[PDB]
RNA sequence: AAAAA
RNA sequence: AAAAA
RNA sequence: AAAAA
């Protein structure tokens, strides 16, 4: 005996999703207790082939993953690198030797590379339960954000903004934009893209 | 002992964002489309806190402040036997903002309390000689507690509106003798001569902006608040913030503040039913 | 003692049957800065709750290597009570902040977030009996409003005894003048109790009658919590 | 302000040791050979603190608690003019345990005080209307200070025994008029209707264990205390600890607690001479 | 109210004209341990100030990466007042320590010294009106006595209104019994105001008359500050 | 003053000769958790002491690079006194915690343990005069019970003056009503004094008579300390 | 709660400098050329704090202490109805020394207060029975607040001189009835029987040095203070510091102290005009 | 003139042991002041050839020494190693690179090597007055304690438990055990060795 | 690492 | 990481 | 880095 109790339902903590011994990958949004599966969050029950998941509808923090492209806000300039806000429960750090490509020099101490209030586009090179996320600026189109705007959204909402096969992304960029895993997006003459992208935050559960 | 320190102050707003906030200041308008002299949307829900003698939930943009009053019968302070008491307490709750922590009021919350207290006191809006029950022997103490629930910028102005509102909203009860408050019998309302308003003007480079929001407060050089009664006497002034202002900036700020007070007073009166 | 708590018609001072709850009203996302928030009203008892976090806990030696630290504050505004309450935390507030925290500890999946703190601030805006539970439920709802993963929602109620009658969801008069007052909170789908107290006196049989009546109220409340959270997506 | 935090809590008992403590739980017995429902050895030395009006050094295993009382003549609280006062203070001394630090009572010590206070109060063991001297004008205040000297586990139960013991042990002195306490003349003892006990049951996986020791408290999911008078009315309940319990666990815990109360009450009575 | 503040001859209780300051006396380098110090007397109001720093600020997370942190204390001795003042800091002292700090923040070139603190302790030895400003000026002078770089010196004065007359540099009686009291401090060479308060009530025209009179007093005081600092090298 | 302190028969209120000590009782290893502990009774004055450490001192900037930091607490239970003592530390307790710590500093070989703290908690269970010394000796004994290396044990006694007579080991009445009270503690084998105070008044000759009498009592006490520590191995 | 800790104590004076300070001790003289038994230059400015009832700015080398008194009419403590009150408070201001921080008095400041209080009290210099106005009902409370402005070493001795000076300097005002203090009318001075002095002797290796300066206090094993009245009764003794002294060191210290007291008393008297 | 005042005596702080200029190695349990030697502890006076010592009878802490085999309790799992309780006034640290035999890797963060509540048998590789003790797991029969019990005793009592020429050790292991320098011992079917080994703690001064 | 000086 | 036990 | 909402 192994079934599922809901179709594409709005879901809530403690809510029973399924019974039986499924072979599902671990998720923070579901709790397996013996042969029962529960939602840990306010979210959306969704099913994929023979597996299933809860898509959180709620949540303003980003949980780091290695190789995520993420746009950060520099908060502190330390002696041998920079402490970055990536809107996660953990601050991130970008070591100077990475952004430079060599060890620090005696006659340095400039912030002309990055200061407080600067944005950085970066990739998470290291992260796990034991350590704070470490950043690398190596890849193309990474590093200090000179131009553009930066619009802030719930990280939870990022897959909606991209849209299945970058299709929401398309219907944005056809009218008006880089979407980071971080719930932040980088971006003609004062066209209000954001008035739209906020509407998708506050209507993600429809159409 | 204790001492005032420069805040190590989190709100590191992006360089990029500073440019944007002031961009439309040239056109006389702000990030939220509003005029440099406009206040944010204002709502005032009276009798919000039902076990308060009078109360007012104020929403000014995303700033939210709940003031409530409790009245007790008290000994007059022996140096002022022909007056009742007003005690103003402000709390910046850790609910309000991520970097507020729980503790006794800090320097900002104490300053808030005191600026509001002076404004109410020096306006003569609340005549404490009206709060006497038996002179020399017994009077009302009005405990005014003001709780900042959401820090959306310009909390002082919202504390001042919530305070006046809550005071106007304050029920007074029969006093029975033998002295006791019968709370089944409301005999009056707290007697105020008129409302008061505090109008906060922020300096942002070449610009003076009325009712700064959170982002605007993050970039401002300084702020200066002016309190007015309906006859437009100035009834309190406090410059706060780490930056200076020229004499001309202050001159201009008052002119602007006072022009805004007129409108703000009329709107407060509407909410009060006076 | 002084007032009659159970009237000749078998009803209570506010007209309720002994197995009847006070009315309930819930608002979510009431604060703009908080990561999650809620207002819970049960009769005239009203709390507001605000959640921030998870976020790295700055005095690191106070952090946990495998767990988020929950930081909880139960506080009563001075105008929430009939007589003005001094805003300085009282021993009661100190005890209730602990009891509430420990109730939340069983629900929040804190092991997701090593080295973090999750702050939960609760203020009682009106106290008319049962504020610790209204406070705790507002907290549950705000945590959920913040998208912080949890085992289950927490619903609770005080049962008690008044003029020898087991009653559900006490009011002030019953709290002040009754023979017993027994706040119970649970994760109702997990059949787990997270807060359990009694003050007053009860025979063991009465205690069990009352516990049995609590579970009925709790499940009614749970269903209202669930529907409150679902409401803005419906 | 102030707030309750998850303890960053030292007692990192070895994995190995957890297995061992519960090993014999199957046979109904513990690490110290005792039955899952048994209390540790109990001793009660009365009049231990000689300048206390009444006192009791309680030793429950390696837990050691000294309660002492001081009586003062006082104004009755105006809302209860026909009663005397009971004030309960618990201190978890830094002597007790390596990780206790000196300061005003923390949340655990305050909770201890309050659970004991409720138990004594709600039991009607101590009838405060018996503590009146002149009604309206003057009464006894019983200051009950409870000092935890050695933390060996289950401090609440030992605080409750020390308290009752110390209260039973409380001398009362002549009151002379003109009002003054003559301490050369003991006229009575503190009037109690009966003793009270608190019985703490810990959940350890599938098991419920009465009177947990230090190691058992380190591994328990949670504890729940039940207070009883000799007629076995429940007179207080507090679940503490970060873990939940099922309804059945609570049901079973009370049944077990109450069965233990009977024996514990008889033993306390023996120590008291009643 | 009770006393006449402006006498029939147009003069004040202490014999002064409305545009006339109380007398001023300044001492520098009065303390041996302090890096800089000063005593400022304006009439019978007397403060002492002591500066230490700049020096690395030991609770480093409270430090600023680009700036010195100013740490300021306004305190009144218990025997500085007519009736004994309790030495426990009062709300006024707390507010005035902030207002004074923020005034100093505009003057001290704090960006010279990343990660440092500069401590400024001010004690009022005699309070006869205007102590916050005497305190602030003593601070300016002590900072300078300590060779801590600053934009400018700070001079200030309370103007106000007494029996309908705009007056310069209030005394006690005028402070207690007047209609208005308006402390203003500036960096006079930069035409910048660093402290600005009003308690009482004024029409906007009066406010402007009074502000105009403050600037005159302030410049007189500024010249005395300058000459005080120059004195030991002359 | 009010009572006669020296009776017509030349004896004191409790029947003792002026060079006669109150009786002494000592228990070691009284607490299970403490690294070392003791109870010391001198007449009706009774203290308990508990030692923990040496152990790394967690606020490291408060640690010493070459030395253990001694952390000492002198506290009086509320029921130790004739009238109830408020448990909040009093100025006396604060002074006596320092005086006792500094006495212990000369004895404990703190340089063995760089960067550590050694905690010493002392509670007075009964106060009948001389509690600071009973407290200090309990501390010495508990340190030894903890196997913390020390130069010597500390023995002490208050000598004083009563109705013009030099007396050894004061009691309450003599402490309250006498002309002088002079607590002295030593490392008796090293002839070193570690605590020395006088309150009251004495001529220099009297001071020297009294100091001379203290040393006799101290050596009697020292021998009892030594034998107390040796007892469980005998 | 609270506890006394070994100071982690900054003043790391150079090895080199220790050798130098004591170099001339053999010749009976110090770093500042002074004799091992000499005090530093002493000045005493009375009525320094003009709103104080009596005041004294004391300068002893680079140590500077301002004591001031305020008198209030008060209820006598019910256990001493035929006496007035003396309350001594010492503050080690953060102005005084770089490593003093602002807070309520620490252990050093409290000890200072208490040693001075005992000395004044046990000397019988100030007869509190002289401070009664109506016995049983009303008396003077002398608030003595002592503010250390500059820490140049041996603050206790300077606190004691400032205290006596300030007490001698204390004006007393007419008391009008109906009770009120008329402060336009000074009727007397505070009645003292005589001055008192505290004499602090530091042990520096083989040497005893009177009135240690900052450097000397940094190297001393310990200090011991002796208080004297003009008849050279010892009226207070306190050894402080982490080091021990022999009985002979203490014997010698008193002999030296007392010989210095004679001279110091005569000089204080000169400053007082008695 | 150079003598000794006691035979095999119970000894106490401040107690005079000997007079004269002996050439004795420094000990924490003895204090030389000029030509006199004193006991700093409650202990046992013992003499060996022409030297002598105090055997402490009291004391629950262990004072680290390099090359001591010590059994520790893991307390914290830090990013690059583990903080260990070895019942000393100083916490010990075992660096990950030691227990592994190579530097940490990006994709690590497991505690499958050692977690909190695990015991470790280890050797002290580095220690002195300036630094906290550093551990090495290299030697044979070191590392995580999987099986066994761990009985805790006073480190002061360890030489008695070993017994002159491992002879107490023999009379234990013949009836029932590794004895660490730490006052901890690692160990058929529920035979109560400990009831004995506690009796030796509380009777060390006899026979 | 409350209110007015 | 106030005063005297 | 006291008591009962």
């Amino acid at each position: 005996q192994e079934i599922v109790l809901q179709p594409r339902s709005i879901v809530v903590p403690g809510e029973l999703l399924a019974e039986g011994e499924f072979q599902i990958p671990w998720s923070p949004y579901i709790l397996k207790i013996n042969s029962k599966y529960y939602s840990t969050v306010v979210g959306l029950f969704d099913v994929k082939d023979t597996q299933f998941e809860v898509i959180p509808l709620e949540g303003s923090f980003y949980y780091p993953k290695i190789n995520d492209i993420v746009i950060g806000l520099v908060e502190d300039v330390e002696i041998y690198g920079w402490v970055v806000d990536i809107k996660a429960p953990y601050k991130a750090y970008l070591p100077a030797s990475n952004l430079l490509g060599r060890s620090i020099n005696v006659g340095e101490d400039l912030r002309r590379y990055l200061d407080v209030g600067d944005y950085v586009i970066a990739r998470i090179e290291n992260f796990d339960r034991s350590i704070d996320p470490v950043l690398s600026v190596k890849g193309k189109d990474l590093g200090r954000v000179s131009n553009g705007i930066v619009i802030d959204i719930m990280p939870v909402k990022v897959p909606r903004v991209i849209g299945k096969n970058k299709s929401m992304y398309e219907t944005l960029t056809s009218k008006s934009i880089f979407v980071a895993n971080n719930g932040r997006i980088w971006a003609f003459s004062e066209e209000i893209l954001i008035e739209a992208i906020r509407k998708i935050e506050n209507e993600s559960h429809i159409k | 002992g204790h001492m005032s320190s420069t805040p190590s102050n989190q709100n590191i707003i992006p360089i990029i964002k500073k440019e944007s906030i002031v961009s439309l200041f040239e056109k006389g308008i702000r990030q939220d489309g509003r005029k440099l002299t406009d206040y944010r949307p204002l709502s005032i829900t009276l009798d919000y806190a039902k076990k308060a003698d009078g109360s007012a939930l104020v929403k000014l943009g995303t700033t939210m402040v709940l003031a409530g009053t409790k009245l007790e019968i008290d000994k007059p302070y022996e140096d002022t036997p022909n007056q009742g008491n007003l005690i103003v307490n402000v709390e910046l709750l850790p609910l309000a903002y991520e970097t507020f922590e729980p503790g006794p009021p800090d320097e900002n919350a104490i300053e808030l309390a005191r600026v509001v207290d002076r404004s109410l006191r020096d306006s003569k809006a609340l005549d404490l000689t009206k709060l006497v029950i038996e002179p020399g022997k017994s009077v009302w103490t009005v405990w005014l507690d003001v709780y900042v629930l959401d820090y959306g910028g310009n909390v002082l102005d919202a504390c001042t509106l919530a305070s006046v509102a809550a005071l106007y909203n304050t029920k007074v009860y029969k006093v029975e003798q033998h002295i006791s408050v019968n709370k089944n019998e409301v005999v009056g309302k707290l007697p105020l001569n008129y409302p008061v308003v505090t109008i906060s003007v922020a300096k942002v480079d070449k610009y003076l902006v009325v009712d700064p929001d959170l982002d605007e407060e993050s970039i401002m050089d300084a702020k200066i608040s002016f309190s007015y009664t309906p006859d437009l006497k100035i009834v309190g002034i406090q410059k706060s913030g780490k930056g200076s202002m020229s004499l001309q900036d202050i001159d201009q700020a008052e002119n602007t503040a006072r022009s805004t007070a007129v409108k703000l007073l009329e709107e407060l009166k509407k909410h009060l039913g006076i | 003692e002084r007032p009659k708590l159970i009237l000749d018609d078998g009803k209570r001072t506010d007209g309720r049957k002994p197995d009847e709850l006070r009315s309930i009203k819930i608002e979510l996302g009431v604060l703009k800065n908080a990561d999650g928030s809620a207002i819970f009203e049960m009769g005239n008892t009203k709390a507001i709750a605000a959640v921030y976090g998870p976020k790295e806990m700055h005095p690191r030696h106070l952090s946990l290597p495998d767990r988020a630290v929950l930081r909880v504050r139960y506080h009563m505004t001075p105008f929430s009570t009939d007589e003005r309450k001094n805003p300085a935390p009282s021993r009661r507030e100190i005890e209730l902040s602990k009891v509430i925290r420990e109730a939340l500890e069983s629900a929040v999946l804190v092991e997701l977030f090593p080295r973090t703190a999750i702050d939960v601030f609760t203020e009682i805006l009106q106290a008319d009996a049962g504020s610790r539970l209204v406070s705790l439920m507002a907290a549950s709802l705000a945590l959920a409003d913040a998208g912080i993963p949890m085992r289950d929602l927490i619903a609770g109620v005080a049962v008690g005894k008044a003029d020898g009658v087991i009653i559900l969801d006490l009011n002030e008069t019953e709290a002040m003048w009754g023979e017993a007052d027994m706040p119970i909170a649970m994760m109702p789908s997990l059949n787990q109790v997270t807060l359990f107290q009694l003050n007053g006196s009860m025979t063991p049989d009465e205690f069990r009658q009352a516990f049995d009546l609590a579970v009925k109220g709790i499940n009614i409340i749970y269903n209202l919590e669930r529907e409150a959270l679902k409401s803005k997506y419906v």
